[PDB]
């Protein structure tokens, strides 16, 4: 009871850049940190999906986009 | 039969707007007379419609100087084919009263196949575009030329059918975008390697033949569905608006492939929303509403399938 998973330092610049391109603003530090973790989880999802696609599991790849900091559940929450 | 001089200026304007050219005066005159006959047909048919004889209107369009047989010969391309359990669509039985995937962002712009028998490829591509949107959130134009050139079980601009196309995409693990592999309206050599694998899976499901209720369920549940029709009638060639229904349409004379992107009812006439590939100057900005639940009119549910992979 003290943690879980953490933002990866290597993506700090990419996160800053992603926020600018998609015109993202966050109410406060907690909000931003939470959304960064969703975004990192989504990146991992995309990478593994695309790894699968390279192995013929899927006929299509995925890509990070402007919805990147949201969960699946939030398609029409 | 001479042309009607009162239309001379309208003929010139029609030629200019549709980029029409003729090899010689004799051809031009023959084409003008076909156009004037089509115009008279359109006029009388619309008079009959104003009297309740028909549920749809006709209008002149870029096909006006062609006969109906010529349109089928040059700009359709469906060749009819083998129905087994492993490709059979099995619904999971309340569908909405109406569906329109255009409004959900699942349907790309209307395309123009030109004088190439490639409607099978445009139909396949539209269904694939819908499923790609469903799985990724992105709408992209996919490549009919990829299919025309590379589906060796089909015949390019001389025709084909959609499940062969879906099977190709399954074996190939995908299809190119239109940007990467653009449409040229004639068959060329495939950009890629001969097709590998012996097909691990079929890659598509088929609607039980003639079953409009299963087709509705599939449109509601899956997305846009590839379908075939009889497009050999002049009333189809000049369809403009309303719900199309012509008792001379022959469900055993399938010759053209299109895309069911929805269904609904308009002014009490139930319909399928059908995307054509004759450009936007045909029908209603490229679309036709075709009668639904009128005994499988035009064979709309006889050759229906969608990709699944
Ligand atoms: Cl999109
Ligand atoms: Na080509």
């Amino acid at each position: 009871g003290s943690h879980m998973l953490y933002p990866e330092e290597i993506l700090d610049t990419h996160w800053e850049l992603w926020k600018k391109t998609h015109r993202k603003q966050y109410n406060n530090k907690v909000d931003e940190i939470s959304r960064r973790l969703i975004w990192e989880k989504n990146l991992k999802y995309i990478s593994i999906h695309n790894l699968e696609a390279s192995l013929g599991v899927h006929t299509y790849e995925l890509a990070m986009n402007h919805l990147g900091d949201m969960t699946s559940e939030e398609v029409v929450q | 039969l001479y042309p009607e001089e009162i239309l001379d200026t309208h003929w010139e304007l029609w030629k200019k707007t549709h980029r029409k050219q003729y090899n010689n005066k004799v051809d031009e005159i023959s084409r003008r007379l076909i156009w004037e006959k089509n115009l008279k047909y359109i006029s009388i048919h619309n008079l009959e419609a104003s009297l309740g004889v028909h549920t749809y209107e006709l209008a002149m369009n870029h096909l006006g100087d062609m006969t109906s047989e010529e349109v089928v010969q040059k700009m359709t391309g469906l060749k009819v084919p083998s129905r087994s359990n492993d490709t059979l669509y099995i619904p999971e039985w309340r569908a909405p009263d109406s569906v329109d995937y255009r409004k959900k962002g699942y349907v790309t712009p209307v395309k123009n196949q030109g004088q190439c028998g490639s409607s099978w490829a445009f139909s396949s591509v539209g269904a694939l575009e819908g499923q790609l949107k469903k799985k990724t959130g992105k709408l992209l134009n996919l490549s009919p030329q990829n299919l025309v050139d590379c589906v060796s079980e089909n015949d390019g601009c001389g025709g084909g059918y959609m499940t062969n196309a879906f099977q190709y995409v399954q074996k190939n693990r995908g299809i190119d975008s239109e940007d990467a592999y653009p449409y040229v309206g004639q068959e060329e050599s495939c950009m890629y390697n001969p097709t590998g694998k012996a097909a691990k899976c079929r890659g598509y499901r088929e609607i039980p033949e003639g079953n409009e209720k299963a087709l509705k369920r599939a449109v509601a549940r899956v997305g846009p569905v590839s379908v075939a029709t009889d497009a050999s009638l002049t009333s189809f060639q000049f369809y403009s608006k309303g719900v199309y229904y012509d008792e001379s349409c022959n469900s055993d004379n399938l010759n053209h492939a299109v895309l069911a992107v929805g269904y609904g009812i308009q002014k009490g006439n139930k319909h399928w929303i059908i995307k054509n590939s004759w450009g936007e100057n045909w029908g209603n900005k490229g679309y036709i509403l075709m009668a639904r639940n009128k005994n499988n009119a035009c064979g709309i549910a006889n050759l229906a399938s969608f990709p699944k992979m």
